[PDB]
């Protein structure tokens, strides 16, 4: 138990939170990004119906799956902004 | 299509090759066209200034004339002398050629549109019998143009009759971006929709 | 030569270069015999007035002109027009200067630099004033807007057009009351905004993905 | 009589001319340098404005919504001069203001952006955890003392 705990932000954590400046910076970089993704994954699905997957992947850049990277960064802010809100809202309905 | 036109013909007036086109006074008043019809006060602006070749050439046609004369006063503010080249551009611009005749009806139908977003843009308000005064015309004259183009809801504007006050509505702010995003939004759905549906059942 | 390349510079809006191909330029026509180079040499002395004007620079206007030796040679209406607007600009008076322009009309007439650069200091003097005096206010009267600049309250209504426009103070005139709010708060939502183009993109793709989907019928 | 002079600007007070006048009259007048003469009484006038722009200050900072006519009063002035002092002292950029012409407010502040109000509203949350805290800690302690 001992080696557990870890933390006094057991119970001051959820209702502890960052300012909303931080989270403005999050959703507006958030954002920005996943243009970027999704502008290579327009290259590439022009593509995706020659010969073999393996050389598309090297030709017209396939690497590192452009589809799971946009899948990844969209599903980390995705769960973060209901964390977001969620503490939000919890804090004002409680508190007053 | 006159987007794609616009930004094709600019590139025309400051080089020009003559063989199988037609005469380069012709060239200069479709540029003046789309720019106009196109474009909003600040890019149609520092577009004829920093054009040297529509200026160098000053009038030499009538149609060219009637053209040019129109974008001074729409850029400038001078909305007495706005409506006089309205009326010329019509007889001798769209009719003689074979591209805008087509067009006659749909073009001053549009220009009448962007005099008026400029004009309440600057103004909270207006009184009915001052913006009559500004244009020329009389009082009655203005409330059956201003009447074709607000249910339809490109001017975003709406008349107080009995305060003779004319209010403007038109949103700038964050409701204004909520407005467009949300309609687009439906519209990816739709098209998931329906792409979803025939593949999960062929 | 030199006349030409500081006229040149004037229009392309930096003086500093305007003005030494004009002091080159009245050294010229000064040391070559008179006989009709003494009319064109009048000219260039008035060029060299314009210049420090427009570089906002009107003492230095001032230090050009003595009675030693600058008037004396070439002596105009357009040289007492020189100083005239050059103290205009200095008081900050819109009246001032229209009553310059008035009596020395021939200048702005025979001179196009003179006329040309009358009009451009007229309106940013104008456009500059006017931010200062409705800069602690929002629901300012045009009326008591007009006693301060001078101006009548129509040419106050004219401006402001223009300038809502350039939306170079913001703001919204509103002629129910004769009011003008200046509105000075944030445009645009940066977030909502960059929310529009990966909208934008993701209905662009759905279009090629069902181009794979042809595949499967 | 020094140590009293600069003591009224150091803190911030309201307080008005013509008891700025009474009182410093005949006691520095007997000084010289800013006061008798006819040129340095040009220099005893200038601290008319300076009585009225300590004033704005200390209004800025408490109203953030005051009624221009009221102002008016306050300052003992009229419309027009009121006017003038807080337009030559927004320009210095001591203070900020935006005045409503048909008088009925007269708004000291500089309009707060949604980040900055939030901002302010994450800090008291925090805090307000801490408070409950540090009791919670201090009444583990009295159990013991009781």
């Amino acid at each position: 138990k001992m080696l557990m705990n870890l933390h006094k932000e057991q119970w001051q954590s959820g209702l502890k939170m960052y300012d909303y400046e931080e989270k403005e910076e999050s959703n507006l970089a958030a954002t920005k990004s996943m243009v970027k993704i999704a502008e290579q994954y327009s290259k590439r699905i022009e593509e995706e119906k020659e010969l073999t997957e393996e050389e598309l992947k090297t030709r017209y850049v396939g690497r590192q799956d452009p589809k799971k990277h946009l899948s990844e960064t969209a599903d980390e802010t995705l769960e973060n902004n209901i964390v977001s809100v969620l503490t939000a809202g919890v804090n004002s309905v409680a508190i007053k | 299509n006159f987007k794609e036109a616009a930004k094709l013909l600019v590139d025309s007036l400051a080089t020009f090759t003559s063989i199988e086109l037609t005469s380069y006074e012709s060239i200069a008043t479709y540029a003046s066209v789309t720019g106009l019809f196109t474009l909003e006060r600040t890019d149609l602006k520092s577009k004829v200034i920093d054009s040297p070749e529509l200026l160098s050439l000053i009038s030499t046609t009538a149609a060219l004339q009637s053209i040019s004369s129109l974008t001074i006063s729409l850029y400038a503010s001078d909305y007495a002398s706005y409506f006089p080249y309205l009326l010329e551009t019509y007889a001798n611009v769209l009719i003689p050629c074979k591209y805008l005749n087509r067009h006659a009806d749909f073009f001053v139908r549009e220009m009448r549109r962007k005099v008026y977003a400029q004009l309440l843009e600057s103004y909270k308000t207006l009184s009915l019998k001052s913006m009559a005064s500004a244009f020329g015309v009389s009082v009655a004259f203005l409330d059956n143009d201003l009447g074709k183009f607000i249910p339809n809801k490109q001017l975003n504007c709406v008349i107080d009759r009995v305060n003779g006050i004319v209010e403007t509505n038109r949103p700038d702010n964050k409701n204004a971006q909520y407005h467009l995003l949300v309609k687009q939004g439906d519209g990816l759905l739709t098209k998931l929709q329906k792409y979803g549906a025939a593949v999960r059942l062929t | 030569l030199d006349l030409m390349s500081g006229i040149l510079h004037c229009e392309d809006k930096d003086y500093k270069t305007a003005f030494s191909y004009f002091f080159e330029s009245f050294e010229s026509y000064h040391n070559l015999t008179t006989h009709n180079s003494y009319e064109k040499a009048c000219q260039v002395l008035k060029y060299m007035l314009l210049s420090k004007i427009m570089l906002n620079l009107i003492d230095d206007v001032k230090n050009i002109l003595n009675a030693k030796y600058t008037k004396e040679t070439y002596q105009s209406r357009g040289i007492d027009a020189m100083k005239a607007v050059a103290e205009a600009y200095n008081n900050r008076s819109l009246l001032d200067f229209n009553t310059a322009l008035k009596q020395y009309e021939k200048e702005l007439m025979g001179d196009e630099l003179t006329r040309s650069h009358f009009n451009a200091l007229y309106d940013t003097l104008l456009e500059s004033n006017l931010c200062k005096i409705i800069e602690p206010f929002e629901c300012v009267e045009i009326s008591h807007i007009s006693k301060i600049i001078g101006l009548d309250t129509q040419q106050v209504e004219g401006k402001l057009s223009q300038m809502i426009l350039d939306k170079i103070f913001y703001g919204v005139l509103d002629q129910g009351n004769g009011w003008l709010y200046v509105y000075e708060t944030p445009n645009q939502d940066a977030t909502y905004d960059s929310a529009l183009e990966l909208v934008g993109q993701l209905n662009k793709v759905v279009d090629q993905l069902f181009e794979k989907a042809s595949v499967l019928y | 009589s020094q140590e009293s002079l600069v003591k009224l600007f150091t803190t911030n007070e309201l307080m008005r001319w013509p008891i700025v006048q009474k009182t410093y009259e005949p006691v520095l007048n007997e000084d010289d340098l800013a006061f008798g003469g006819e040129a340095n009484k040009h220099h005893w006038e200038d601290l008319q404005k300076r009585v009225i722009e300590h004033n704005l200050r200390v209004i800025s900072e408490y109203y953030s919504r005051i009624t221009l006519l009221r102002l008016n009063e306050l300052l003992d002035l009229t419309e027009s001069q009121t006017e003038t002092y807080i337009s030559d002292l927004v320009n210095q950029g001591i203070i900020y203001a935006k005045v409503n012409r048909p008088a009925k407010i007269v708004n000291f502040e500089k309009p707060k952006n949604s980040s900055q109000l939030l901002n302010e509203w994450s800090h008291n949350v925090d805090e307000l955890l801490e408070h409950i805290e540090t009791i919670g800690h201090l009444i583990t302690k009295e159990e013991i003392m009781h």
